[PDB]
């Protein structure tokens, strides 16, 4: 993993905030968790631009043709 | 010495006059002191710390007046080549504050 | 996937321990010709040793160096019962105030974390660990003496906690080097409440009897266990989750091979935390990994 | 070599003086202005066209560049105007005019003792400027200096202090001054070799020999060497060089004291060096 990291920072992985999913085509080759978390990242960041978003369904869809 | 410095070589008139018999508030990180020097007082340790390199300064350095921090004077040099900003992320221009 | 190599140093005597500083540009060689040097490395990638000097009556064990936040200090530690200080001027060697105070052979020298200071933890033969502080950094030259720690046995390995969160006291481990057929004990576990100054006893290992050779702590990183290496007979690595007098740790066993089939002398990690190297009188050594099923498997002896 | 430069003024040009490098190169003249021109590789450039002082100016005088750019300047109206140079331009920067009469020559003091200006109008009085600090002057001055007027000043140079100037006027005898421990600036000696007006004194630089010289130049020509190597006598022997058939104007030293130039109405400059058997040639 040590050496992972190395390749990790040379390539400016993470400081991309104007498109957040091309972070996953930053990591290097594959890695299903990875290409998860970023998109799983952009779709909650492109709804407080149009808070609660943070929260996880889990609270949105406890407190309740579609509502 | 005079006449060196009239005709405008500055290194050589230093040179010459070595040899003239006569003779012619950095804060801590420990303890939040001022202290002169480049070691305390109160706790014994080192006040200065370079603010890109982390090993503690104990010769020669340059810091901005306001923002106040500084460190190794080649760090610096390097840093602020291509960059205008606090390396410690404090948000001043210090090449419009350090240099008047 | 290492693929070994060559360096080009030459020396005249044996070597008995090297260690590198911080940075991995600067190591310290003993020989057992009351000599040590060093060997800085030049930025093309050579390396040249800079410095060589006779330093006590006898041979040298061990040298460690210190926390560049403190300058560039060293510690030694020799057979005639010494432990000392080095420093640099600058070129010239100049050598700090040597203090000596035990009876029998020092075992072993390791400095501290340097979180809490510019303490050394020099510990004997005869089984007394003590303990050195300096609180004149600006003039490393006077030491006084902290809670020295007795156990009534041999001293073989001591070994820190590099932890730095403020939720862990630190931790001290001790290895023995007894043959005797008195099978009880051969690493225990020490820790410090805040409350009292002392050091407690935390844990005992009741599981290696063999003697041990060399003791080392994995780093943290961040994790909520702590690691240990013990050199047996059997590379062994342990595992405790802390419980929530002293904490109660609740020890484990996650890996114990034998494929060198020789006298496994010493172990230490990486900065990482994931390879640990292992050594042993059977010529070459192994290196050692945990897989995807978090499963410690070997990783390409050489 | 020669830098020809072409002054582009309406009257006549009554001083002119360059720096302490050999870059700049000040000009009074009888039009109320003094262009401070760039006098490098030749190039007769403009950096300022400054302006004032009512009457026609008459000498210039550069400060030492530690302490800045700064310029003074004397004229007719009884007025001096200094001059800095803020953010690359040159502006005015303070007038004193505690004059009742022209002031006539100006003179910086040696950089070791610090920012002195030493002023000496036809009034018979020397006033002495010193720079107090945050923009602020303090003013001393010594009347009834000369029985009609001071003309011209001078500094010597600072051994191991005891401040010292020398001043001429039209009574026709040259004064020595001494400032006291108090303060008190007690006249020391006086020197009566001359007939008919000093117009300019000059002291010459030191470079360690015990010997202090003085130029002088009278009305009616003649250039007189005040030797004096008494160490503590405080004796002075006067010589001469020549007696010229016209009023003389100017002299000036070298930086190391060998050479003398001496310039006046007979519209033309000559030089001067003294030889081995103590006579001085021309050249
Ligand atoms: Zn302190
Ligand atoms: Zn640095
Ligand atoms: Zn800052
Ligand atoms: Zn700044």
């Amino acid at each position: 993993i040590a050496t992972k990291m190395r390749l990790r920072a040379l390539s400016r992985y993470g400081l991309d905030t104007e498109q957040v999913w091309r972070n996953h085509i930053l990591a290097g080759n594959e890695d299903p968790q990875l290409k998860s978390l970023w998109y799983t990242l952009h779709f909650m960041k492109q709804y407080t631009e149009d808070s609660l978003v943070y929260a996880g369904i889990k609270s949105i869809v406890k407190s309740s043709n579609l509502n | 010495g005079e006449i060196l410095y009239r005709w405008g070589l500055r290194e050589k008139r230093a040179e010459v006059l070595k040899f003239v018999s006569c003779p012619p508030g950095v804060y801590c990180s420990h303890c939040r002191s001022e202290v002169r020097g480049t070691q305390c007082a109160i706790c014994k340790g080192f006040t200065f710390q370079c603010a890109i390199c982390h090993v503690a300064v104990r010769g020669s350095s340059n810091f901005c007046l306001t923002c106040g921090h500084g460190g190794h004077t080649s760090h610096m040099m390097e840093w602020f080549r291509t960059q205008e900003v606090c390396p410690t992320g404090c948000g001043c221009h210090c090449l419009l504050e350090s240099t008047f | 996937m290492f693929v070994a190599r060559s360096i080009a140093a030459d020396h005249k005597d044996l070597i008995h321990d090297v260690s590198f500083d911080f940075h991995g540009r600067r190591m310290a060689t003993c020989s057992s010709d009351q000599s040590v040097k060093v060997w800085d490395k030049s930025e093309s990638g050579d390396w040249h040793c800079t410095a060589s000097w006779k330093t006590h009556s006898g041979s040298v064990w061990r040298v460690t160096w210190a926390h560049p936040e403190f300058g560039q200090v060293l510690a030694s530690c020799s057979f005639d019962r010494t432990a000392a200080v080095w420093e640099e001027i600058v070129s010239h060697w100049v050598k700090r105030t040597t203090l000596v105070d035990s009876r029998t052979s020092v075992t072993d020298v390791k400095f501290a974390p340097k979180h809490m200071g510019l303490m050394l933890a020099t510990c004997s033969a005869d089984g007394i660990v003590r303990i050195y502080e300096a609180p004149d950094v600006m003039n490393l030259s006077q030491w006084s003496l902290q809670h020295e720690i007795s156990c009534k046995l041999s001293c073989s390995c001591i070994s820190w906690n590099p932890s730095s969160s403020r939720a862990h006291s630190p931790m001290i481990a001790v290895g023995s080097d007894d043959s005797s057929p008195n099978a009880m004990a051969k690493v225990q576990i020490f820790e410090y409440n805040e409350n009292t100054r002392k050091y407690a006893k935390a844990e005992t290992l009741m599981t290696v009897t063999d003697p041990v050779h060399d003791i080392a702590f994995a780093p943290n990183l961040g994790r909520s266990f702590h690691i240990l290496a013990i050199a047996t007979k059997d590379v062994r690595i342990f595992t405790l989750k802390p419980v929530r007098g002293p904490t109660k740790f609740e020890i484990h066993i996650v890996a114990q091979f034998d494929n060198h089939n020789s006298q496994v002398w010493r172990v230490s990690w990486n900065i990482t935390g994931t390879v640990l190297a292992s050594s042993g009188d059977d010529g070459c050594v192994r290196l050692w990994k945990a897989n995807y099923m978090d499963n410690w498997k070997c990783t390409g002896i050489l | 070599v020669i830098n020809t430069v072409d002054t582009s003024h309406e009257d006549m040009i009554h001083d002119a003086q360059m720096d302490y490098y050999g870059t700049r190169l000040a000009t009074c003249s009888s039009d109320r202005s003094v262009k401070i021109f760039d006098v490098r590789n030749g190039g007769q450039i403009l950096i300022a066209d400054l302006r004032g002082h009512e009457g026609p100016v008459w000498q210039v005088a550069w400060a030492h560049p530690m302490y800045g750019n700064i310029l003074a300047s004397c004229s007719y109206d009884r007025k001096v105007i200094i001059w800095r140079e803020e953010n690359g331009t040159w502006e005015k920067s303070h007038e004193h005019a505690g004059h009742d009469s022209s002031v006539n020559s100006v003179c910086w003091a040696p950089h070791d003792y610090g920012l002195i200006l030493a002023c000496g109008s036809s009034d018979g009085a020397i006033s002495l400027l010193t720079y107090t600090g945050e923009g602020q002057w303090e003013v001393k001055k010594i009347n009834n200096a000369h029985t009609i007027g001071c003309n011209a000043v001078s500094w010597a140079p600072a051994v191991v202090y005891i401040k010292r100037f020398a001043s001429g006027g039209c009574d026709n005898l040259i004064k020595l001054w001494k400032e006291e421990e108090d303060g008190q600036w007690k006249e020391e000696q006086k020197l009566e070799a001359h007939s008919d007006w000093v117009r300019d004194v000059a002291w010459a630089p030191s470079i360690g020999l015990p010997t202090s010289t003085i130029a002088s130049c009278s009305q009616d020509g003649r250039v007189f060497i005040w030797t004096c190597d008494d160490a503590s006598s405080n004796t002075w022997s006067p010589k001469l060089l020549h007696k010229f058939n016209d009023v003389v104007w100017h002299v000036s030293w070298s930086i190391t004291a060998n050479i003398l130039a001496v310039s006046g109405g007979d519209n033309k400059v000559t030089l001067w060096k003294e030889s081995v058997d103590g006579q001085w040639v021309c050249i």
